[PDB]
């Protein structure tokens, strides 16, 4: 299971069965400096092959703390990290091993475009595979961005903003264009609404700079709220991505658009519908096996994945900066909780706000 | 009786009657403290000794153990009989001091007769919060220090041990879960 | 595509530890503010609901439920799942139990629960209201770890489970500790919030005076409750009921502990008292025993002749665990992120959740009613024209040809359809249906679904009684559609429906307060 | 022996009548008569085997 | 009903409509209240005193059933199984 | 029988041993887990059967 957190544990508490066993196997004499002799290490490759899940990552962090705090072994490059797979997938004869969840997302995108052709018109050639892959990748990136921005604005507004015309800062000085744009946006939102929401518009006569910031009202679940699209939003770096995606999708799909996946055919009217149909047809024969640790893997699968040196994938642990490493270890594994909480909060905010 | 049909083997009414009588007489003994002065604890078959009683019930849909109707197994009768006896026998005992004292004297005499025939013995230390007396941790001992007024239940495991320990009488009953 | 690559210790440590911390915080430690359940409780209740462990059905073994949960939804080992089930079933851990147990589930005395192979479980009646209208797509579903099955993202609760049952969990950075509350008081506070959303915390405290633990006790102070309910953090001292009985004959006194604080083990308490007596920390303890017989909870502490007795009880409060400080820390996941929140925030989140649930339920019911009305229009029009339809189907060679013949031919309405489809003719068609179909000026145009339903019509339904039944069903569905549209039209009717549901819940599962709340000189 | 063919007249049972009432309008087409004929012939062959 | 079998089977089938059995796989599955009602309470109690009728017969039975030798044990089990098979001739 | 009733067909996807053991103990076998799993392990492994 889990090992002692040596950063929190006293040196006298080190006398435990797991740590004693590891110190006997490494044969460093099990003391920090009294008789620590790294030259008598019994293995020059120490491989941390924990489970492929979250608690495996935690146990890996604990082991790395033990090796770094209790250090020349890490500096000489004798410590390695194995990368066993978390998922296995199968579509009849085909098989593949997938490590991360982002790799699973990429695999789903790969199946969705596998033998798939999108025709804009009734009789037009299929789009190139590379261009369609780029379109789907950009669409997924904007969907992730909109999921991040769901707190600020409704998702329906942001999804509709892809297809409406762009609104530059020059338009904000004007008034009639802003009214026409927000009226068209709200009309399209009301027409496509399959829920109880009711959308209305309102102009902001910002005389401080002769601007006109549209405001979109919505009454969802009886709660009325206002979402003013301020001047910051028009050039906040997030509407620019939506506009760039929208320029590739203003009139791409015609009335007679359809998608073929070999035997099957489907007329479509929106890019979302085509992507959903491709994803639904991809997952017919698919079967996913999640390994809850290496006990569920067969020994043959372990040998194929992360024991055979031919098909291996490994990482060599190195210390780029001693001071930064020491500070990180003390913050993430020290007794104090305030630096840990601050670090987790800051990194969560950065992950949720990666370069706008 | 149940709807004017005698029961040879009693039933639920009989069990409720016996439980109510034992509880009421024990409560009266504890309240007045005559059992403490007599230095003997009355139990079942001392209240019932030398007793005449006639229980009659009128159930709308009785359920018997057989078509002979020698035993009533209706679950509703016991609670009603117990509640009515617990109220009204206590009220009668409070109303009638002389008859209550006479019956308590009879019960004390029966308890003394039971106590006289028991084997000679001596008190024994029991496991307690302040003192353990070198007994196992698994043992859940009782408060009664006198053998012949205490019991040991040898159960099969720790789960059964907990189930038996939650429901028991701490005064007399002790549990020692095996493995 | 290389066998070995460099990796920095800093990057690897940061990525692994941040992944673990975020996973724990979002997925096992803190509860969601809306339904007040951790993911383990949500998955366990969903598995029990899917199995069919209703409150009025026979018990199912804990092994079957645990195996189903581990196999389908929650891949984190059977022992933790069984521990969660045991804690949910206990009457002294949760104020309102979500599981009805059958066997040994431990006790305040400290006995461990029976093994998984012995006990049997069943949903409590409160859990069904906690999972009410789940089938009506009132909450988003998320695929499980394999991707072969769906799990709810949040339960459509009617009970404010977070305040009611409380919570306690230890995340990597955060740590929540929320006390239980009385259901009637919390529902009264919710109704007060509904009547006036801009209500101060003082009004909610008038409706919600303080926490109410499953084990009855005394809360000593009141500053801690106010600090917790205005800020989200504060210490509350929980005292034990303890009288000082004196016998009429002799002057020797005894201390009888009727009740003890929340999350206090009785056996460990008695062991601590015995250790204090042996170490001579506490003076005047003549004896110590238990006399609980399932008629309360009695702990007699005999006092020596040369002792005051009240001083002994004060020493026991000061030193022993008869008085414990409950550290309130109201951390819960709001919009999928941890947040320290007060009483009003929790009540507002619950009311918003009820708004969303009722709106989505009404939309689903409206769609279902409109689809059924469409099919009943098809059936009535077909029964009106039964003879030519039978002739056309009989002449056709295949069902597909019959479908084409039915769709191609417009049909006369008939007297029964004309009378039926006159009152409320509009504002009852399904949304997706184009204006091509329907009653195009006295001629009904059938769709493919309507024609397929007509071909599936059985000969049993040709009787006049079944026809009148179809007419009555159509009228009832028109009334239901009108009522649902009226609910969706105005927010006041939505608030009325929510208030009616809350009043019904309070009427059903209301309960009396257990813990006394007293003043204190430190305030 | 009361039911079945008698003097060129088929006498239905209550189960047969209930099965007839469960018959759908989809099965009045010309294909389903041939389906019933073929299924009856196949079942006679199976019964003989 | 045309025969006694049909009547008895119909009565048995009608009996088991609302029935629901709960087998207890040990005392862990019993609640403490149920244990008190059934066994622990001396009013509703049913015990049996273990007493020795014949010492020689008891010793022989203990040695045969619980001793090292299996041939007396197997012979005893086989004879008792045949006796159970031939209760009424 | 439990694996057949669940639908653990040879051509279908695998199911966790915990689900099968729980189903067996809940429905059919009254003797508690950790001994059914030993029988499943013995039946699965190729050097015993």
């Amino acid at each position: 299971g889990k090992i002692l957190n040596v950063e929190k544990a006293r040196f006298d508490k080190m006398l435990s069965s797991q740590e004693v066993a590891t110190l006997i196997t490494a044969l460093g004499c099990g003391i920090g400096r009294d008789e620590y002799n790294p030259d008598k290490l019994r293995y020059h490759s120490i491989i941390i092959m924990t489970d492929a899940d979250v608690d495996g990552s935690h146990i890996r962090t604990l082991l790395l703390t033990f090796f770094y705090r209790q250090p020349e072994i890490v500096e000489r490059g004798h410590v390695y990290i194995a990368q066993p797979p978390l998922y296995k997938v199968k579509k009849g004869k085909q098989e593949q091993y997938i490590k991360d969840d982002e790799a699973m997302d990429q695999y789903q995108i790969s199946i969705a475009l596998d033998g798939a052709t999108l025709h804009t018109n009734a009789s037009a050639p299929a789009l190139a595979g590379e261009a369609l892959e780029k379109l789907v990748s950009e669409y997924n990136a904007t969907q992730k961005m909109i999921n991040r921005m769901e707190r600020r604005y409704p998702k329906a507004m942001l999804k509709e903003l892809i297809y409406q015309p762009t609104l530059t800062e020059a338009d904000l000085s004007d008034e009639q264009t802003v009214t026409r744009w927000v009226n068209a946006l709200v009309s399209e939102l009301n027409d496509k609404e399959q829920h109880g929401s009711q959308w209305k518009f309102d102009v902001h006569t910002n005389a401080e700079q002769n601007l006109f910031e549209p405001i979109v009202r919505v009454r969802t679940h009886g709660v009325d709220t206002d979402y003013p699209l301020d001047h910051e939003f028009i050039t906040g770096g997030e509407y620019r991505r939506i506009c760039t995606l929208g320029e590739k999708l203003r009139g791409l799909l015609e009335e007679d658009a359809f998608i073929e996946r070999g035997e099957r055919r489907q007329p479509v009217a929106s890019f979302e519908q085509a992507l959903d149909w491709l994803v639904k047809e991809s997952r017919r024969g698919l079967s996913i096996q999640r390994y809850k640790g290496l006990g569920e893997m067969n020994p043959e699968q372990l040998w194929e994945t992360t024991m055979d040196p031919e098909s291996r994938r490994m990482l060599r642990v190195t210390v780029k900066d001693a001071i930064a490493a020491d500070q990180l270890f003390t913050t993430l594994m020290g007794d104090a909780v305030e630096p840990r909480r601050a670090f987790i909060e800051e990194n969560a905010l950065k992950a949720a706000n990666i370069d706008i | 009786f149940t709807n004017n049909i005698p029961q040879r083997d009693g039933g639920t009414h009989l069990a409720g009657f016996r439980a109510a009588m034992t509880r009421t007489l024990n409560a009266y003994m504890d309240k007045e403290g005559y059992s403490k002065k007599a230095k003997v604890s009355a139990t079942g078959d001392d209240a019932r000794e030398g007793l005449i009683a006639v229980v009659s019930v009128k159930v709308p849909d009785p359920k018997f153990s057989s078509q002979t109707k020698d035993k009533l197994v209706s679950s509703e009768v016991k609670s009603a009989v117990e509640q009515q006896m617990n109220e009204l026998l206590a009220e009668y005992l409070l109303e009638n001091p002389t008859d209550a004292k006479i019956v308590v004297g009879k019960i004390i005499d029966a308890a003394r007769a039971r106590e006289a025939a028991r084997r000679a013995r001596e008190m024994t230390r029991r496991k307690g919060a302040l003192d353990l007396a070198g007994l196992p941790g698994k043992l859940a001992d009782c408060q009664e220090r006198d053998p012949a007024l205490s019991e040991l239940y040898l159960v099969e495991g720790d789960s059964a041990g907990g189930s038996a320990k939650q429901g028991r009488n701490r005064k007399n009953q002790a549990i020692l879960p095996l493995k | 595509a290389r066998e070995i690559t460099p990796v920095n210790i800093e990057e690897e440590l940061k990525s692994s530890y941040l992944d673990y911390a975020m996973s724990v915080i979002v997925g096992r430690a803190l509860p969601d503010v809306r339904d007040g359940l951790k993911p383990v409780h949500r998955r366990v209740l969903y598995a029990m609901n899917v199995l069919g462990n209703d409150w009025n059905k026979a018990y199912k073994k804990s092994a079957r439920v645990v195996g189903d949960v581990i196999g389908k939804y929650h891949p984190h080992g059977d022992s933790a799942v069984y521990d969660t089930i045991v804690r949910m079933a206990q009457p002294f851990s949760l104020r309102y139990m979500l599981v009805d147990g059958q066997g040994n589930f431990g006790s305040i005395d400290g006995d461990s629960a029976a093994a998984m192979r012995f006990t049997e479980i069943r949903l409590a009646k409160i859990a069904h209201e906690l999972m009410a209208d789940l089938e009506k797509e009132t909450v988003d579903f998320v695929d499980n770890y394999d991707g072969t099955e769906k799990i709810p993202d949040v339960m459509p609760t009617k009970i404010p489970n977070l305040l009611v049952n409380g919570s306690s969990g230890i995340a990597v950075g955060m740590a929540t500790n929320i006390p239980p509350h009385n259901l009637t008081e919390v529902i009264n506070g919710c109704l007060a919030y509904i009547d006036d959303e801009d209500i101060s915390i003082e009004g909610l405290m008038e409706h919600i005076p303080g926490p109410d633990f499953p084990t009855a006790a005394i809360i000593n102070g009141r500053r801690g409750i106010e600090e917790a309910y205005r800020t989200g953090r504060g210490k509350v001292y929980i005292r034990a009921r303890a009288e000082v009985e004196v016998d009429a004959k002799t002057g020797r006194e005894t201390i009888i502990v009727h009740e003890i604080p929340y999350q206090v083990n009785k056996a460990r308490l008695i062991e601590k008292i015995a250790e204090l007596v042996k170490e001579k920390r506490v003076e005047g303890i003549s004896a110590l025993r238990d006399e609980s017989d399932k008629d309360g909870m009695r702990i007699v502490i005999e006092v020596k002749r040369d002792a005051v007795g009240e001083v002994v009880l004060n020493n026991l409060y000061s030193q022993t665990q008869l008085q414990v400080s409950f550290g309130i820390n109201m951390v819960a996941l709001h919009h999928g992120q941890p947040k320290i929140m007060n009483l009003k925030d929790i009540i507002a989140a619950f009311v918003r959740h009820r708004r969303e649930v009722v709106t989505r339920r009404t939309i689903f019911e409206l769609r279902k009613a409109r689809d059924r009305a469409h099919i009943l229009e098809a059936l009535a029009v077909a029964l009106a024209n039964i003879d030519p339809i039978i002739e056309l189907i009989r002449h056709a060679p295949t069902p597909a040809e019959a479908k084409t013949a039915l769709v191609a031919n417009p049909w006369q309405l008939g007297n029964v359809a004309a009378m039926l489809e006159r009152a409320g003719d509009d504002a009852a068609r399904p949304e997706w249906l184009e204006p091509e179909f329907g009653v195009r000026d006295g001629l009904y145009y059938l769709t493919e679904q309507q024609a397929q339903a007509i071909l599936d019509l059985r000969l049993q339904k040709l009787t006049g009684l079944e026809h009148e039944k179809l007419l009555d069903e159509y009228k009832e569905l028109l009334d239901q559609i009108a009522e649902l549209l009226r609910i969706l039209g105005s927010a006041d009717r939505l608030m009325e429906v929510i208030r009616e549901e809350l009043e019904l819940v309070r009427e059903q599962f209301g309960d009396k307060r257990r813990t006394e709340i007293t003043a204190n000189s430190a305030d």
